[PDB]
Order: C-alpha cells, then sequence, then structure tokens
C-alpha cells in the first residue's frame, strides 16, 4: 500500500502572522483522532481552502496500489491505477528533519516530522506511535482532498 | 542562463509609482520634520537665555552643535524608518534592495522621505558671508534650513538654498576622489 | 599639575568589549565588564 | 569586446565606455602557464 | 506671515539664472543628486548635433 | 456520536497538564453533554476533571439553555470515587441556579473546614499591617478607607530634617510653569 | 573622537614619523580607581 | 535520611507490599510531611489542603516585604492546575466575604489571579464565578467577553454603563477587579489606542465610578453610596487624559497647564493613570534624545506622585530600578552619570516618604554583587545619610550598616566640610 | 553596438545590442522601445528627474504641448501631471502592460515607459578600436611606437 499516515483534519486557522506571499497560503489544521497538529502551505490560488473545513489527509509512500516504488520523474504517460484519482490536492516533496521530545536515556513520546514539497513545508507534530513511516531523506506524497461530510 | 531567460516572463522595471507615498506616510514625515524644527527652535531658544549646560568635555559651541546633530539625524532616522515600512511588496526599490542587487535604504528614505542634513569638512554649512550662510538669511542663524538641513525628498524637488546646499555637500566627494587616487597610488607603489 | 605635552586628558567608558574588562570567573565564564579609561592627546607613556 | 558579467566585479568594469586591454602570449610555454595559473574558473577565491 | 525679516531690500529675479549654460538645459536638475547634474554639465558638451 | 468517550478521552486527556486545555466550551454543546451523561462512567478521572473544570468556561447563555444535562453531569461526579470529584462537583452545583460558587462547602469536606478554621485564624491574628488589595492603589481615600480600612503611613525610620531636592525643584518648575503659560 | 583615520593614518603608520597628527594613550586604571568616576 | 531511602524504594518497586506497610507505619510515627508534598504531590486532597493551608499561612506571616518573594512560590504551586486553583480561589471568596484581615486574603487572590494571567490561565471568567457578578448573566458574560479578549470593546463598555449612574447600580465588586482596572489603563493612557471622542466619556465614567465611588456594605448587602466624588474626578480624568493623549502638544504646552496638571494629580486613579503613561513616555529609548532640558517636569511629576501617595511606591521604585538597571544608547558617558545621579536623587526622594528598606536592599544587592559604579553608590550614600536623623530604627540601621563597611568610605568626606561625616551614624549605631 | 548615448541627467551608456523591431517587447497597440535601460541604474543613482522628465514626455506628447522642467517652479509636481497622463486613457504613474517579443506573452511586471530626450556622444567605437602585431618601432629604443 504505502499509506505511511492517514487521517482527517479540518482547518482551525489561516495565516496569523499576515499573509506572506499571495499564491501561497499558511494552514494551522487539527486533527480528530489521533489528535496531531498540522502546519501545512498550500496554492491557496488554483485550491481554494476557507476557515471550519475538513479534508481527508492521506501521506503516501507512493501512488501506485501495489507499491512499485517509481524512481520519481515526470512521466505523465501512465496508464497504472493511482491514489491520486480519489484526490484533489496533491504534492509531492521529501521530508528533511524529524524533531522529538527525546530524553538522554528514554526514548520519545512526541515526535515533530518535517516535509518540503520544493519549497511548501508542513509539519506534522504528534504522538510518536503514529509517526514511523517518516524517515529523514525520503520522498512523500501529500493526497489531500477536501470533505462535504 | 536560466534566470535570464525567466526574466522574460518576469519582467522588472523601476518608476515614478516606486516613489510615491500611501498620503498617511506625508502626514506622519511632515509632523516630524515639524517636530524636529521646534525643537532645533527650542534649543536656540535656551542659548538665546543662556541655559545651556556646557557638555563636560566640550566648548558651549561643540555641545550646542552636537545637541542640533543629534536633534537632526534622530529626525532623518525616523523618517526613513516611516518610509521603509511604507513601502508594499511591490515595490521596485524594496525588490532591488532587499535582493542587494543596486541600492540601500539611506537611497529609498532620501528618495521618498528626506534628504538630510549637508556637511561640509564633516560640519554643516559654514558662514562664507558675514555671519550667514546665503544673503537670503538674517546674521546669526543656526536654524536647522539655513546651516545646510535639506527638509525636501527628491521627488518634491529642493528648494533653491538647499539646492546650492547639496551641491557644496555634492563637489566634495569629486575633491576627494581626484585627491585620493594620486593619494594611494603613492602608497601602493611603495608597498609593491 | 599632570606632565608636560599632555595637553588634555578625556575620561571615557568603552562601551564595545574591545577594551572592556574581561575577567575569567569561578565557573568558567567570561563575564565582560565596563571599567574606565584615559584617553590623553600626548604621549609620555613613561611617567604615565 | 564582451565578457560575462559576473567578471566585472573582479576588474571593476562597468560597460559605459570602459576600455580593456587584450594580450596575445606567443610561446606554447606562455600559453601553458596563463591556462595553469591565471584562468578566470582559478582566481574565484582571492588569498587576500 | 510668521516675523522673520521684514525688512529686505533686493528681490531674486529668478532663482533658476544661478545655473550655468550647459546646467540650464537639464530639466528637474533640483529632483536628481547632484553628482550627476555635474556629469551632464560634463556630458551635454560631448552630444551631437 | 460514534464513541464519543474515545473522542473526549484523546481530545481532553492531556493528563500532564491540569489546566484547562483550549476551546473547552467550543466542545461542548447540548447534544455533546446530551451523550456525555449516559457515558460519564467509563472515562478517565483526569478527562472528568478537564470536562468538569471547563463547564465553568461555558459562556451563560449557553449554560443556562441547557442547564440539566450539566445538573446531570455534575451529579454524576459527585459519586465518583475520586475525592477532586467530588470537590468540583460540590463547587459546580450552583453554577445553574444562581452563577456564583456554592459556599457551602461544609458537608462531606472536614478538610475543607480544617482550612477554614485555620485560615480565619491566622487572618484575624493578622488584621493589622495586612496586605491591602491591589485595587487600593486607584481607589480614594474614603473609598479605601470604606472598603478594606484607611491608609496606614509607614513607620517612622528616621527623621527628615530637610527636603531633599525634589520639593524646591517642584517649586521652581511650579513657578516656570506658571510664568510660561503667560506667553 | 578625533583620531585621523583612514589613508593618512596609513600613510603615517608606513611612513614611520615622528610627529603623527593625533598622538594619544589609551590608559586603564589599575585597581578599585577604576569603578569609582570621582577616582577617575 | 532511611525516609528518604524508603520514599524512593517505594517509588522504585511500588508493588512491593512490605514497602507499602513500611510507608504505612512511617504516616503512623506522624512524619507525614516528609512524604512528597508542596508542588511535588499537591493532587491528592487532604496534602494538597494541609500545604495550601500552610503556604497561605507563611504568605500571612510574611507581609509587605515578603510580597515579592513568597508569592510567586505560592502562585506557582496554587496555580499548577485548574482544581488546585478552583480550590484556592473558592477559599479566598469564602474568606472573601470576612472582612477581620479578609483584605490579605482577597489580596492574594487577586495576585493569584494576575500570576495565573501572566502563566497563560484564562481566568476571568473563574473570576466572575468567584463574584456576585455572575448574578447578572449579561453583564458577567459582558465582562468575560473583555477579559478573555483583553481589549476595551465600545459595545460592551455601552453595555455595561447602562446598568450604572442609576438607581439599580451592579455591585462594586464587579468593576473592583484589578484586572479591569489594569487592562483599561494599559489601553487608555497609552499614547496607542485613539478613542473617538465619542465613547470615551463613558469610559471616564466607568473609571471615576470603580475608583473614586464609595459603596457601603454590611454583611456583604449593598446599604449606601457615596458620590461627592463623580463630578470633579471625571472631570480631572478628562483634562489629565487630552493633555496625555495630545502627543502633538509639545513639552511646553503640557508645561504651560501645570497648575491644573497638580491639581488632577492629587487623586488616587489620576496617580496611576500619569504614572504609567509617564512610564510609556519614557519606555522609548529615544524621547531623551528630544528631551532639551537635563532636569526634566516628568522626574518632579513623579516626585510627587511618590510624595502625595504611599501605596503607590512600590511602583515608582519599580519604575526607578527599571530605568537604573539599563545603560543609554547614542549619549555621553558623562550625560549618562549624571542621569545616574538624577535617578539616585529620585530614589532618595522615595526614601524620604518613609519607604526606605527595600531601596536600601536593592542598593545593596547591586553593589556587592554585579558590581555598579562606586561614584554612584557614594553620592546615593551622601544624600540619604544627609536628608536623615536619629534615632533608627533597627532594622533600618540593620541594612544601613554593610553598605557603609567598605567600598572607599575614606572618600565619603571630600568637600563637605560644615557637617560631620558619616561616622556619626557609626557612633548611633 | 559599443557606441555611447546619454540621457539628460548623467545616465551614460554603451549600446549592448540591436533587436529588431520584431523582437522588442510592444504596447497594446504597435508602440515598441526605441531604447531599454537597465533599472538598477536608477536607485543608487538618485536620478528622479530622469523619471519625472519620462512621464511628463508623455503628457507632452499627447496633449500636444511643450513640457515645462524649470528649475523651481511649485506649479509642476509629480501630482499633477500624473492626474493629466490618467485622462488620455494611460496608467497614471506611467506604466503599461508590454507584450514579450519573442513569445507574444505578457510580461507579468508592467513596464515604465515613455519619452525621454536622449544624446548621442562623440565617443564612438569605430574610432577606439585598436590592434598591433609588429609594427613600426621607435628610433632611439627599438621598442613598438605610441598612440
Ligand atoms: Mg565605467
Amino acid at each position: 500500500a504505502g499509506i505511511l499516515f492517514e487521517d482527517i483534519f479540518d482547518v482551525k486557522d489561516i495565516d496569523p502572522e499576515g499573509k506572506k506571499f499571495d499564491r501561497v497560503s499558511r494552514l494551522h489544521c487539527e486533527s480528530e483522532s489521533f489528535k496531531m497538529d498540522l502546519i501545512l502551505d498550500v496554492n491557496i490560488q488554483i485550491y481554494p481552502v476557507d476557515l471550519g473545513d475538513k479534508f481527508r489527509l492521506v501521506i503516501a509512500s507512493t501512488l501506485y496500489e501495489d507499491g512499485t516504488l517509481d524512481d520519481g520523474e515526470y512521466n505523465p504517460t501512465d496508464d497504472r491505477p493511482s491514489r491520486a484519482d480519489q484526490f484533489e490536492y496533491v504534492m509531492y516533496g521529501k521530508v528533511y528533519r524529524i524533531e522529538g521530545d527525546e530524553t538522554s536515556t528514554e526514548a520519545a513520546t512526541r515526535l515533530s516530522a518535517y516535509v518540503s514539497y520544493g519549497g511548501l513545508l508542513m509539519r506534522l507534530q504528534g504522538d510518536a506511535n503514529n509517526l514511523h513511516g517518516f524517515e529523514v531523506d525520503s520522498r512523500v506524497y501529500l493526497l489531500m482532498k477536501k470533505l462535504a461530510f | 542562463t536560466v534566470i535570464n531567460n525567466w526574466l522574460l516572463i518576469e519582467g522588472h522595471t523601476i518608476g515614478i509609482g516606486d516613489s510615491i507615498a500611501d498620503s498617511k506616510t506625508y502626514q506622519d514625515i511632515q509632523n516630524t520634520i515639524k517636530k524636529a524644527k521646534q525643537d532645533v527652535i527650542e534649543v536656540i531658544e535656551k542659548a538665546h537665555n543662556n541655559e545651556l549646560e556646557p557638555t563636560p568635555g566640550n566648548t558651549l559651541r561643540q555641545t550646542f552643535e552636537n545637541q542640533v546633530n543629534r536633534i537632526l539625524n534622530d529626525a532623518r532616522d525616523k523618517t526613513g524608518s516611516s518610509a521603509q515600512k511604507s513601502l508594499s511588496e511591490y515595490n521596485n526599490f524594496k525588490s532591488m534592495v532587499v535582493s542587494g542587487a543596486k541600492g540601500s535604504k539611506i537611497n529609498i528614505s532620501q528618495v521618498i522621505a528626506v534628504v538630510g542634513q549637508q556637511n561640509v569638512e564633516g560640519k554643516r554649512i559654514p558662514f562664507g558671508f558675514k555671519h550667514r550662510t546665503l544673503p537670503h538669511f538674517i546674521k546669526d542663524d543656526y536654524g536647522p534650513e539655513s546651516r545646510g538641513f535639506v527638509e525636501n525628498s527628491y521627488l518634491a524637488g529642493l528648494t533653491p538654498t538647499e539646492f546650492f546646499f547639496h551641491a557644496m555637500g555634492g563637489r566634495e566627494g569629486l575633491i576627494d576622489t581626484a585627491v585620493k587616487t594620486a593619494e594611494t597610488g603613492y602608497i601602493q607603489r611603495r608597498l609593491i | 599639575q599632570g606632565i608636560e605635552q599632555i595637553s588634555k586628558v578625556y575620561m571615557h567608558l568603552p562601551q564595545t568589549d574591545n577594551k572592556k574588562k574581561i575577567i575569567i570567573t569561578e565557573d568558567g565564564e567570561f563575564k565582560a565588564l565596563q571599567e574606565w579609561i584615559l584617553e590623553t592627546d600626548g604621549v609620555s607613556l613613561m611617567r604615565v | 569586446f564582451r565578457l560575462n558579467l559576473s567578471v566585472t566585479t573582479p576588474y571593476n568594469a562597468d560597460f559605459d565606455g570602459d576600455e580593456m586591454n587584450l594580450h596575445l602570449p606567443q610561446s606554447l610555454e606562455t600559453r601553458a602557464e596563463i591556462q595553469e595559473l591565471a584562468m578566470v574558473p582559478r582566481m574565484i577565491v582571492t588569498p587576500q | 506671515e510668521v516675523a522673520y525679516c521684514s525688512t529686505y531690500t533686493h528681490c531674486e529675479i529668478h532663482p533658476s539664472m544661478i545655473l550655468g549654460v550647459c546646467a540650464s538645459i537639464i530639466p528637474f536638475p533640483d529632483h536628481n543628486q547632484s553628482p550627476r547634474n555635474t556629469y551632464q554639465s560634463a556630458m551635454g558638451k560631448q552630444a551631437m548635433g | 456520536e460514534s464513541d464519543t468517550g474515545l473522542w473526549l478521552h484523546n481530545k481532553l486527556g492531556a493528563t500532564d497538564e491540569l489546566w484547562a486545555p483550549p476551546s473547552i466550551a467550543s466542545l461542548l454543546t447540548a447534544a455533546v453533554i446530551d451523550n456525555i451523561r449516559l457515558c460519564f462512567h467509563g472515562l478517565s478521572s483526569a478527562v472528568k476533571l478537564k470536562l468538569l473544570l471547563g463547564t465553568l468556561h461555558l459562556p451563560r447563555r449557553t449554560v443556562d439553555e441547557m442547564k440539566g444535562a450539566l445538573m446531570e453531569i455534575i451529579q454524576l461526579a459527585s459519586l465518583d470515587s475520586d475525592p477532586w470529584v467530588l470537590m468540583v462537583a460540590d463547587i459546580l452545583k450552583s453554577f445553574p441556579d444562581t452563577g456564583s460558587l456554592n459556599l457551602e462547602l461544609e458537608e462531606q469536606n472536614p478538610n475543607v473546614q480544617d482550612i477554614l478554621g485555620e485560615l480565619r485564624e491566622k487572618v484575624g491574628e493578622c488584621e493589622a499591617s495586612a496586605m491591602l488589595p491591589l485595587e487600593c492603589q486607584y481607589l480614594n481615600k474614603n473609598a479605601l478607607t470604606t472598603l478594606a480600612g484607611p491608609l496606614t503611613p509607614p513607620v517612622k525610620h528616621f527623621q527628615l530634617k530637610r527636603k531633599p531636592k525634589s520639593a524646591t525643584l517642584r517649586a521652581e518648575l511650579l513657578q516656570k510653569s506658571t510664568e510660561t503659560a503667560q506667553q | 573622537k578625533n583620531v585621523t583615520l583612514g589613508v593618512p593614518r596609513l600613510k603615517e603608520l608606513i611612513n614611520i614619523s615622528k610627529k603623527p597628527k593625533t598622538p594619544s594613550l589609551t590608559v586603564f586604571l589599575l585597581g578599585q580607581s577604576a569603578r569609582d568616576a570621582e577616582r577617575a | 535520611t532511611w525516609r528518604d531511602l524508603f520514599y524512593k524504594l517505594a517509588e522504585a518497586h511500588p508493588d512491593c507490599l512490605m514497602l507499602n506497610f513500611t510507608v504505612k507505619l512511617i504516616s503512623d510515627a506522624g512524619y507525614q510531611g516528609e512524604i512528597t508534598s508542596v508542588s511535588t504531590a499537591c493532587q491528592q486532597l487532604e496534602v494538597f489542603s494541609r500545604v495550601l493551608r500552610t503556604s497561605l499561612a507563611t504568605i500571612l506571616d510574611g507581609g509587605e516585604e515578603n510580597l515579592e518573594k513568597n508569592l510567586p512560590e505560592f502562585a506557582k504551586m496554587v496555580c499548577h492546575g485548574e482544581h488546585t486553583y478552583l480550590f484556592a480561589q473558592a477559599m479566598m471568596s469564602v474568606l472573601a466575604q470576612e472582612e477581620q484581615g479578609g483584605s490579605a486574603v482577597r489580596r492574594i487572590a487577586q495576585e493569584v489571579q494576575r500570576f495565573a494571567q501572566e502563566k497563560g490561565h484564562d481566568a476571568s471568567q473563574i473570576t466572575l464565578a468567584l463574584g456576585t457578578a455572575a448574578s447578572y448573566p449579561r453583564a458577567c458574560q459582558a465582562l468575560g467577553a473583555m477579559l478573555s479578549k483583553g481589549a476595551l470593546n465600545p459595545a460592551d463598555i455601552t453595555v455595561l454603563f447602562k446598568m450604572f449612574t442609576s438607581m439599580d447600580p451592579p455591585p462594586v465588586e464587579l468593576i473592583r477587579v484589578p484586572a479591569f482596572l489594569d487592562l483599561f489603563m494599559q489601553s487608555l493612557f497609552k499614547p496607542g489606542a485613539r478613542i473617538n471622542q465619542d465613547h470615551k466619556h463613558k469610559y471616564i465614567h466607568i473609571l471615576a465610578y470603580a475608583a473614586s465611588v464609595v459603596e457601603t456594605w454590611k454583611k456583604n448587602k449593598r446599604v449606601s453610596i457615596n458620590k461627592d466624588e463623580l463630578k470633579s474626578t471625571s472631570k480631572a480624568v478628562e483634562t489629565v487624559h487630552n493633555l496625555c493623549c495630545n502627543e502633538n502638544k509639545g513639552a511646553s504646552e503640557l508645561v504651560a497647564e501645570l497648575s491644573t496638571l497638580y491639581q488632577c494629580i492629587r487623586f488616587p486613579v489620576v496617580a496611576m493613570g500619569v504614572l504609567k503613561w509617564v512610564d510609556w513616555t519614557v519606555s522609548e529609548p529615544r524621547y531623551f534624545q528630544l528631551q532639551t532640558d537635563h532636569t526634566p517636569v516628568h522626574l518632579a511629576l513623579l516626585d510627587e506622585i511618590s510624595t502625595c501617595h504611599q501605596l503607590l511606591h512600590p511602583q515608582v521604585l519599580q519604575l526607578l530600578v527599571k530605568l537604573f538597571e539599563t545603560e543609554h544608547s547614542q549619549l555621553d558617558v558623562m550625560e549618562q552619570l549624571e542621569l545616574k545621579k538624577t535617578l539616585l536623587d529620585r530614589m532618595v526622594h522615595l526614601l524620604s516618604r518613609g519607604y526606605v528598606l527595600p531601596v536600601v536592599s536593592y542598593i545593596r544587592k547591586c553593589l556587592e554583587k554585579l558590581d555598579t559604579d562606586i561614584s554612584l553608590i557614594r553620592y546615593f550614600v551622601t544624600e540619604v545619610l544627609d536628608v536623615i536623623a536619629p534615632p533608627y530604627t533597627s532594622d533600618f540601621v540593620q541594612l544601613f550598616l554593610p553598605i557603609l563597611e567598605n567600598d572607599s568610605i575614606a572618600g565619603t568626606i571630600k568637600t563637605e566640610g560644615e557637617h560631620d561625616p558619616v561616622t556619626e551614624f557609626i557612633a548611633h549605631c | 553596438i559599443g557606441d555611447k548615448f546619454a540621457s539628460r541627467h548623467g545616465q551614460k551608456g554603451t549600446c549592448g545590442i540591436q533587436y529588431r523591431q520584431e523582437d522588442m517587447p510592444f504596447t497594446c497597440e504597435g508602440i515598441t522601445p526605441d531604447i531599454i535601460i537597465n533599472p538598477h541604474a536608477i536607485p543608487s543613482r538618485m536620478t528622479i528627474g530622469h523619471l519625472i522628465e519620462c512621464l511628463q514626455g508623455k503628457v507632452s506628447a499627447n496633449k500636444g504641448e511643450i513640457g515645462d522642467a524649470t528649475p523651481f517652479n511649485d506649479a509642476v509636481n509629480v501630482q499633477k501631471i500624473s492626474n493629466l497622463l490618467s485622462d488620455y486613457g494611460y496608467h497614471l504613474r506611467g506604466n503599461e502592460v508590454l507584450y514579450n517579443g519573442f513569445t507574444g506573452r505578457k510580461i507579468t511586471s508592467q513596464i515604465f515607459i515613455g519619452p525621454t530626450y536622449y544624446q548621442r556622444l562623440k565617443h564612438m567605437v569605430d574610432d577606439k578600436i585598436h590592434s598591433r602585431a609588429r609594427g613600426p618601432i621607435q628610433i632611439l629604443n627599438r621598442q613598438p611606437m605610441e598612440g
């Protein structure tokens, strides 16, 4: 499958420090089941979002259901089944930092995975139990889909 | 190559629109200028009634000049800061400054806010005539515009007195270049 | 009073740590301290 | 004479009437010396 | 107005007459930096015409 | 809702903080508490305590509109084994009625009686030179006197032979200001 | 303050001359006199 | 030591039944204090109630001098949770119904409230739950709105003021909370937060009613109302705020109306307002550059505040120490020394009104530890000793002796001449 | 290219390259620049007079009358000039939307453009180009001549 993390979020806030850039918006979104915070940058111009919106967020290691682990070069002419068929907003980036509440002796209970989609940043901050598919310097898909509920 | 080809799409320019304030910043700049003028008038009044405490280490004239310079420089700095605050993210002066390609904060402040005090040999404009810089002023005038302070910006244009004072300020740069070249040439030759 | 060709002496407080008195404390920190200094306008260096 | 703009800084060139001199080395030894010591890509970092 | 002099003796004809021949062809000379006005006064004597 | 017990425990079960988690009012409504009431006996003490403490922060209109389920939750909190939940329910039971806290802590809380008694003894013992409330910085001398007694001047540690430079300075500045207003 | 930095200073340092424009001393106080202003 | 051994064993071996028996026997022997207490184990009912009671007794045995030290220690352990804070505030409200020294408990509760707000608590709703203000749901909800927002909303103030200045005013306890007045003067007398001259008069009336109005209460029931201080105080506040918030006015313009300024600053709430406005007006380091007088009239105003009112002494001292501890940039060294001399002169003026011990303690602390200039300290001591007379309080000498024991006593007598040196105080010790 | 041109505010420079009318950018109508100068020449030198003259050139050309730039006038300022310009269907600050010459696409940044007076200085490149390989020699010291 290649599903690293999946949950439902609802956007608690938009860019609080002011609109730094015209076409990109900061989203402070918060979870429902696993109770982990999310900081995301989205292209507001082509995928508009508003306050209170809920969406399904599915971080995946690959777009292909069989997990063939594509090389990572743009080949639009591909007829294979993909996850992006049932999602609206899809970005591809790589994870570049994992923090934690590690001590010198005990292990970590809270992690915070940082991923960059070519500039657009996302921090997923939650309990360490759900963040184990994230290894630094690995490619990751976003696969975000707004919910009508 | 790559950036120069993308600039064909993005483009870049600069014009009059990049030098205009939002007509609320102009009020702030005028208010700051009026405050500075009142302050220096007040200090000159105190010197008129002999209340200036001499600085322990400087002459009475020296402490007076230091006071006036401090007030004027603070006024120019405040006006410049307000001008930088007024700039939008679409402005071209700001883009060419923050990129470091050309220009600096003082250039924007002078173009928009105020040119500031002129100086020759590190001092205000000296009394070329008897006790006055120009015949248009009264004798023994140490006020801002009398001694070489430009209260206008390059957009609003300089009045004739401050135009002449700015010419005086600009001449020293060319003179200094013409002397410094020959002064440093011999230094470098001897070092070699 | 004074030494010859010492026209006047300025009393100064260095706000830069370069001329400040930096003394290593008992716990290893550096702890720059600000102390008065003097700047002459003449040179003796022998009686001074 | 036309030259890439990155090298306008070492020369302090201006493209507003500036003139520059070109010397042509005449021997194989001299050409090799220039190529191995004074080519532009070898002068990116200055010892100053 | 607020009394400053009240005892003038002479009045200027026009302040723009302080400029010379070469400098008086510059449009809006009071909006530039002075060295640029000097450079224009220099280069106006080399213009083709 | 769909297993609202886990939802409550995971939204609000921040056991590390004994404080009120943010937006506690927004997490509760008529239906939320209406579903909490029948599943109040499964959740932990920390989640229960956070819910009870946040029920205070709910707006007065919201409290009054759905006050019956609040009474039910408070009653079920009074039957809880944890003494803190008993105490919090005793305090909370007076909110739907009037709004002020239940002052009748005397029942089934001898520790409250002991602390009240010894605090009362210490307060009566130290009613002189007591800590005047910070509001005394503001209200007038008559208002201060009627509120928490008059102002007691600080003890005379010495005798002020002459005024400092402040008095002469203020007199001179008054004279200068009086002369300045005429120009 | 007035120290004449820049090219003239470099020329004085290079052209070793017994008559610098603005000679000076940077006197550091020794002990308790370093703190008190009057004792400076 | 063996008791701590047993406690750490029981921590390491919770399932050890004989360890539990040993803990039981330790509790039996009467040494229950050594088991985890204070802030470590305040989640238990009897333990928290006992430790809170002891800390409250410690505060009340503390006094004015212990206000700065023990109060944060108590506040960090009562606000560790909303349950402990709720118990603390409920007990404070229960005692506050009694005025036989209960003003101390009310003060402790108010300080706990402000510490909780500093930490991040939304404790204003808790405070409204404490007071009778919750009996008016509309006004209580509006107060909760303004205190969670932290701003003076004009519409909310109109809603509140509608209930006031009538035959049915809400209880003064609603309007007497320190947070309301503190935020009010932070928003009003500040050079920012411009008010469009429309609801500002309502703000002035609300402040006048909160501070200058006298309400008589017997058995926590409203008895009588005094409205003597509602016109003069309101006019004073309006005039003061107009002078302060017209920042385009020059210094000379404010100096011109010093007669009415001095008449108006003879009020406590006006004193706090003008003090805070001066605090904001001098906070900018640039202010001294535009200050073309070596001895400000602002300092004389602070002197007037200190002289007329004594309950405001800690605030003036805090401002003075804040100004003293900061190095001023873009000035002269001699100018900074003169400014320090003026600040120490203000310190001596504060010491004049009887507020002596904290100033001397801070002076000693800054001298012996983190040594500042000795000339300033000698000048401060010279000014202090020439304005005090024998006899002296034992504690006053107890704190004033160590400073004069060292640090260039020989230079303390240079050019005074007519009057005897500090040694006389030594003879009088 | 290589010849020297200067504005009336000391903005000298040499021709870098020449493009045909087809390649140069164009306005909504078929107006294409004769001279394109770099923006970076403006900020460090602060020749705001160049910008104001460019702005009032448009007003003078459209209205049909020679503009006035007397040094100390006070009847002429940037605001009035902009208000006059906005009456002829242009942006009041003198910007225009230019289309890329090669691709025909719009440029995301509106470009400042207007009529400005330029001069041709006598320092043409053909009068300066020089090269040598074993030419004439001096007589005293047999070294290559000067000039
Ligand atoms: Mg050049």
